[PDB]
């Protein structure tokens, strides 16, 4: 069985510096948040950045923490008018036994404004 | 003597407000602002990462003091990045431009 | 182990009220269709809406269900010339030991058309 | 437990026929590369395809192929200027034991650029 | 002691790779990176262009051996740029925080 | 003895031209074109405000003296910034590179 | 009794840095101009910003100089094709007694070219 | 002599009746702020809406209550990226003797994001 | 104390002759109806065009009629569907004692359909 | 018996939401949601303008007391609009339809 | 006995034609149409959503049972909502209007 | 008699630095490839730019490196679908005797691509 | 001392076929013409295509035939509207003693409409 | 040995009398400079137009003055944002001994801008 | 005795000018401005090129002194192109008009 | 005796109608249709302007006065341009064509 | 003495070729280029429509026969339009200049 983990960023320019130092924060503080150990807990990573960001892609970022072995999937995520700017989501899918409610999903930045609840 | 300060900003606003009051309190002569950095450093025992902007002031050791206070005071960040940078040698021409144009003056009771 | 369920349901215009229902209706009969209990079954939730949807965003809908702990995650779909317009996408991946043919998958609206098999 | 298989492959151009016949080559090679006998290991299969291809659904190649009861999810994939052009990628949720560093991803085409390590 | 190190880098990877690591390391308080630099130097007897960026690494006289190390190690370029730039005067407050998360 | 000069030029065919001659006449090895940079300043008794780009000299103490000269020849400027920031320690066989190519 | 002053500056590129900047020296070199003491003088500030120039309201430069209690406007400039690229124009309507041909209008950098009278 | 009030409203949507009674209620906060009893008061009132705001003239508004006698003119406002969206800009030039410090500009609806100094 | 005074042109097609002539056209007739003897009676003049009208500034024109000494200042006008084309909008703020029923406000060629009343 | 009842709701999740569970909790056999609404009323002894959304609520007498409670518990505004029209008379099936929906 | 007649119609040809039909008939003075309702209701004991349309019918009591079996003939649902509204009071000219043209 | 020489280089970004700092390279390489004294012995100078590179005239570069007295001429690249983005093409005709067999042509940064043989 | 040869050509779709086999048809014709026993007596080659034609280089053609030596150079022609569509100029400049009137330029398919006298 | 000689014209519009009667006046005054007396003594000659140049072919002006036996090419320029506008570029290889410094370049109308040197 | 008089002008600022002064100095009944034209004369022993706009100007022989030296006041031109043609005949109304807005 | 008419018409339609209807009723042999005019006028002791199209009319002195009536009639304007300039030579052949053309 | 003569040209090549002719050739010593001419004839007792252009020749009495011949000789019409206006007063300087250029 898989639990999967939440998690968004917001970035001030579409710079692939900016790209790349965000989703490592959000990437390592979601791992931080649940307590995974090794990258192996991890099935895959998929991310979705929002249309104001085309300079990078997440998943090079991840590589740079080294997750080579962890599969790896980005895609355009959906242009609401009037939506947050600028946000790197990120749902990795991880195996574990965890209750849903015992699951712990980061929002960093402004993309706190994502869920307040 | 003289000195090139580096200042970190987290936005233009700041940066042209401390940019322009150290020039025309003739607390330095020029700044130059240099735009789009991305700034990663430790938070709370974390590795964060923040957009900014980086001041380039030509200064000298004497206005470094209220210069300090000043951007201090400008600055929204509580411990605001504020480091000289020795001038080893330069334009002659220049360096005086500096020295005329650098300086909060003295009184002698 | 992973089951994913499929799900399609079509909208009449691009209002957040069409998107919103009509992604509660796909969701609800996707669950009512494999019989799931608790959200507490689902690893996660991902979404496709086509381009030609862009006023709402599906997960805020399932949010309207209290899908709240269940991770939801949405992306833009392939833009096919002459493809079945307006078509809301459903990816739920159900913690489940039912084998692959005992999946019920929900098709509805005009997404009827997507599988009649 | 899931383990995601990554597969990327390149077309010439933006035809159904390239599309479809290059999407059933990676199907196949991931599925052949990590012994995979039965469609039934198969949690779910998720695609991307670049902004450059738009006459075909990948989705559609593998139900050639008889992948009817395998949910399948296709999505568009960042546009990173100066990305490889015209790259259909897959993401394949497997149902097994097998380590991490034991699943084999298949790039084929001038996809072998995206991972030489 | 505290310095102000410059690095120039061939991409953005490396940028965020090198800074990443030095401050993660506690090898820099603070890395600055700055994009767009175009840069005119001589590579074997010809004057040659190319596009980097530049990283300002805040640090300390006793952090630079290991992180000249760190970033040789990380950095693609045989000869990399680290050069080592002497702090005069700063905010007290300031070099003390850079002394902290330096360790 | 090995510095890095900040010349501040108003234009990328300024920066582009003195950054390659530098080099070129062996006055300097290595040149960083940092551009877009908002330059606040006293002129005549008041604050204004100029574009211009920042150059990032890699040159020697001893280089400095025609460095100067020749930066004064190319500069449209009639007081052009030409300041020298003294490298404290560095990569050391870079510092050789910049020594060997600074002739 | 009212008088207005007029203002121009250019600015190199479009960054909230540069029209900050340069909308400071504008506004000070009119009030310097005029003899100005206090910006209680104004009754109100109108800026036209050129179509090139969208990264910064002129506005907010005021308030740097501390114009908070002055009444500030800015709109878009008409774009004639083959005008002055990048200008700032200011109209601060000064309460004085002042004759026409004793107020001092400030023409800045390369919008010289648009008084040389 | 002459004192400018300033007013800032915004919308939800570009919808004619939107505007028109944003305008209304925004036009008559502001007279009530300064205790204006005749509009005889008003030099001259100028508007200035966002680009996302182009179903109906501000202008039209104030005529509904009444100030067809008071000159009225509308311009387009600078469309800087990231601005609040939806905004009507206001400012009344008022014939008052009144300080600069005993103006009261009126900020509505989102807008008081604009001046909350 | 300021009183402005409204006046509105159209003209046939966007050629900088076009412009400058009816501006002028309507200038004059501005200062005719208020019996404005001296340019030195007006503070300053604003001036609007609509999106259709882009050839040449209609300041331009006032200094033909020499206003040198006369503050000016156009922006782009509103464009809201289906508005009256090409039109010249002038906004002149007269130091003036004169009532607000007095002023006398000129709407010249097709802008009589703006002011009827 | 039946009636159409109005509210108005301040969006379309609000709309949704309240729509939703009176159809699912049988409280309403159909509610219709009828956006675009530009809303005069007044607060606080001022007439101000909001952006809302109409429900058509498709409900019977016996119904109502319990959609009162449920549409407030709902509801975000303080003072929600649960205003009931009676229907004089209709489609004989309909009103059955309606009746056998509710409860 | 003057009443405000609600139908809902699946779609924009629907409601041209069942709204011209009832006043070209007159059986009705005026028919406003609503369009874009996102209607939310239970069809075999489940909750669905769909995208329909408001006609809001000007008639009379006396007209409604011709207007009924019209309106059932013109409309492709089964059991269409065919709802009156009872008129508490009115602009008398208007509804003397109404009556007129309602025979 | 002439014979021309070939030359192409790549640049990373549309700014003016790098297209100035790449054409000196080229040029020179160009020249120090043939053993070029003189300027003297180049006829004339013909630039290709991709239409990815529109920042700065490659001729305003051969005049920093002092081609002044060289006559120098750009023009626009056919937009072939799928070429080598952002390259700077040079045709210099040379006055010499030398052999169709011994001039060298300079291929620099990923313009390598363009003459593998 | 230098002598230039003129060819054209049209090609009836915009195929890289299309293109390759018509310049290598015009090139020849044009080497025929002048009597040019070896591509040495090239001093370079330049093509200009018309905007209808993107889908290949003329260069890469002159390669098919041998002229790896010979410089190469293509750039867009002027798009005059109502000119000859899809036209392959070619200018090689030619080392010849020949007089002007002595040299052949060659005009085929419907490009002959180029060159009537 | 060929020279090349250089020339540029700017035009007010983009009307084929006003290109045809520019590239004449520039073509001539080339060679009355160079005081070239035969049209055999040139090699050939390219033209350059900018992008809001396309009314008409500078070639067809060079036929005008009766270079028929002279071959010629024209393309389109590099259009850098804000370089100068409506621009005629002439290079024309000349067959001559004469050295790069005795070769007299023409810059004709506003293109006097584009050499002062 | 009335004329058409024709000026060439070198833009449209400069014909509005001419043309309005003309005008409203009771000069000239009536200015048509004919523009794009593309003029080519004799300059410095050189035939050139120009855009310049064309005046139409109705006026009458005893005006035209003053006209002449108006224009030439207003006309950037030293030798600015002033030709009177004569009306053989024509519209006696029209004439009528010209002759009494020409005092 | 062959004279070339000047006609200021207000649009393209007034333009064409008068051109063919003058050419068709062998009035003139040839009409010039010159676009694009801004005319500035006195209009009842006021300067105002207009964006008319002016008629090239080539006639005959023996036509003009027939001419001069049509034009009326078919001129929106109560006082038209009507006004004749006498050519003084011209091509041979050409008035030759004019006079034949015009009967 | 001195003369306008209007030449109608089918295109801007022929408008140019003989506009830059009679001036090079000192037949006129300016000729103006008014594009966009739509003229209406009689061509074999049939009305028909062409594109034209107008030229404005400034030439002398003098000049006229050669001019004809020359015009006649370039133009590809068999009878095309050389009409002579003559010019009853003007600028003396001007006369002087058209005087001057025309020899």
């Amino acid at each position: 069985m898989v639990r999967g983990i939440r998690g968004a960023i917001t970035v001030e320019e579409d710079t692939p510096a900016a790209i790349l130092a965000a989703t490592i924060e959000l990437l390592l503080k979601m791992l931080e948040a649940n307590g995974i150990q090794s990258y192996e807990e991890l099935a895959a990573v998929i991310f979705t950045v929002t249309e104001d960001l085309t300079s990078a892609f997440p998943a090079e970022a991840a590589r740079l923490i080294g997750m080579h072995r962890v599969p790896l999937l980005s895609a355009r995520e959906v242009p609401v008018p009037g939506s947050l700017p600028r946000v790197i989501r990120v749902l990795a899918l991880w195996n574990t036994d965890t209750p849903q409610d015992r699951v712990r999903h980061v929002y960093l930045n402004e993309a706190v404004r994502l869920r307040p609840d | 003597m003289e000195e090139v300060v580096l200042i970190t900003v987290p936005s233009a606003l700041v940066a042209v407000k401390i940019a322009h009051a150290l020039v025309e309190e003739r607390l330095a002569a020029c700044v130059n602002i240099v735009p789009g950095l991305t700034s990663i450093y430790r938070e709370e025992g974390s590795v964060v990462s923040d957009h900014e902007l980086l001041l380039l002031v030509k200064t000298t050791t004497d206005a470094f003091p209220k210069l300090k206070e000043r951007v201090k005071e400008l600055h929204p960040y509580e411990v605001p990045e504020i480091v000289a940078l020795p001038i080893a040698e330069g334009n002659r021409e220049y360096l005086d431009w500096l020295r005329e144009n650098t300086g909060l003056e003295h009184h002698h009771h």
